[PDB]
């Protein structure tokens, strides 16, 4: 399984369900679906209210983009961001999952209040040559990846793709 | 337990579906170096199907396309692949919504496709970024001295010695 890990704005604006919850157990592998699914408890909810959600289903093996949950709980809260595919939620290996409290100020807000901001005629849109190419003033180039060999650094961290005027995404600190 | 492992030596492959993404020269170039590179740090071997079941299967698609894990358009998953085993087993997937390329100005065939090849031969996740069994697409600027990380090398030769 190969992916490009998005931005955490993308992560957000293209994701149904962003909540903050902690993995309480096992996964339990389905047959029938292919899929296993982890017990979470949510602990706060950003986006979604169009719903009091408690499992985590995700792919049963790594190799066809299965997420598996490296901790085993301090009660770390974990930020999931993921798609609602029939009343459920739903990540993969590519979907943006971290530990809340890793996670900077900046990345909080935005998650909280700053992201939902450039969420529809904003786009983060990933380097992966360097000539890049950009495809509209909308578009936010991100360099992370490329300049400094991984997508947790400093546009991802402390920058979101927010208007400036209409037509034109730039850039900009939270 | 379950260390899934092919227990035959010589390997079977077919490349079933092309990419327009580029020409179908391209396409089988790719996936002879992918292979290669397994082979040459095992004791493996690998011959092409044009026709019926060979052991790899590879595959373009997009979306739903014949199991369990649909791809989801342009970016975010690039591919998937199976443990070794019968069937679906060994196969690896390729979601064509991506700008497959030659060079790195996109979405490097040869790089996807040997990743996950070393899911088809049995291996995992590495949390070694350098890995080519790093599951984020690395990308990088000269193909020519891609080498294949020793975690890798470990990793096929724990297997298949
Ligand atoms: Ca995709
Ligand atoms: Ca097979
Ligand atoms: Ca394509
Ligand atoms: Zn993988
Ligand atoms: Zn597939």
């Amino acid at each position: 399984c190969t992916c490009v890990p998005p931005h955490p704005q993308t992560a957000f604006c293209n994701s149904d369900l962003v909540i903050r919850a902690k993995f309480v157990g096992t996964p339990e592998v389905n047959q029938t679906t292919g899929y296993q699914r982890y017990e979470i408890k949510m602990t706060k909810m950003y986006k979604g209210f169009q719903a009091d959600i408690r499992f985590v289903y995700t792919p049963a093996m790594e190799s066809v983009c299965g997420y598996f949950h490296r901790s085993h709980n301090r009660s770390e809260e974990f930020l999931i961001a993921g798609k609602l595919q029939d009343g459920l939620l739903h990540i993969t290996t590519c979907s943006f999952v971290a530990p809340w409290n890793s996670l900077s100020l900046a990345q909080r807000r935005g998650f909280t209040k700053t992201y939902t901001v450039g969420c529809e005629e904003c786009t983060v849109f990933p380097c992966l040559s360097i000539p890049c190419k950009l495809q509209s003033g909308t578009h936010c180039l991100w360099t992370d990846q490329l300049l400094q060999g991984s997508e947790k650094g400093f546009q991802s961290r402390h920058l979101a793709c927010l208007p400036r005027e209409p037509g034109l995404c730039t850039w900009q600190s939270l | 337990p379950g260390i899934p492992k092919w227990r035959k030596t010589h390997l079977t492959y077919r490349i079933v579906n092309y990419t327009p993404d580029l020409p179908k020269d391209a396409v089988d170039s790719a996936v002879e170096k992918a292979l290669k590179v397994w082979e040459e740090v095992t004791p493996l071997t690998f011959s092409r199907l044009y026709e019926g079941e060979a052991d790899i299967m590879i595959s373009f698609a997009v979306r739903e396309h014949g199991d369990f894990y649909p791809f989801d358009g342009p970016g975010n998953v690039l591919a998937h692949a199976y443990a070794p085993g019968p069937g679906i087993n060994g196969d690896a997937h390729f979601d064509d919504d991506e700008q497959w390329t030659k060079d790195t100005t996109g979405t490097n065939l040869f790089l996807v496709a040997a990743h996950e090849i070393g899911h088809s031969l049995g291996l995992f996740h590495s949390a070694n970024t350098e890995a080519l069994m790093y599951p984020l697409y690395h990308s990088l600027t000269d193909l020519t001295r891609f080498r294949l990380s020793q975690d890798d090398i470990n990793g096929i030769q724990s297997l298949y010695g």
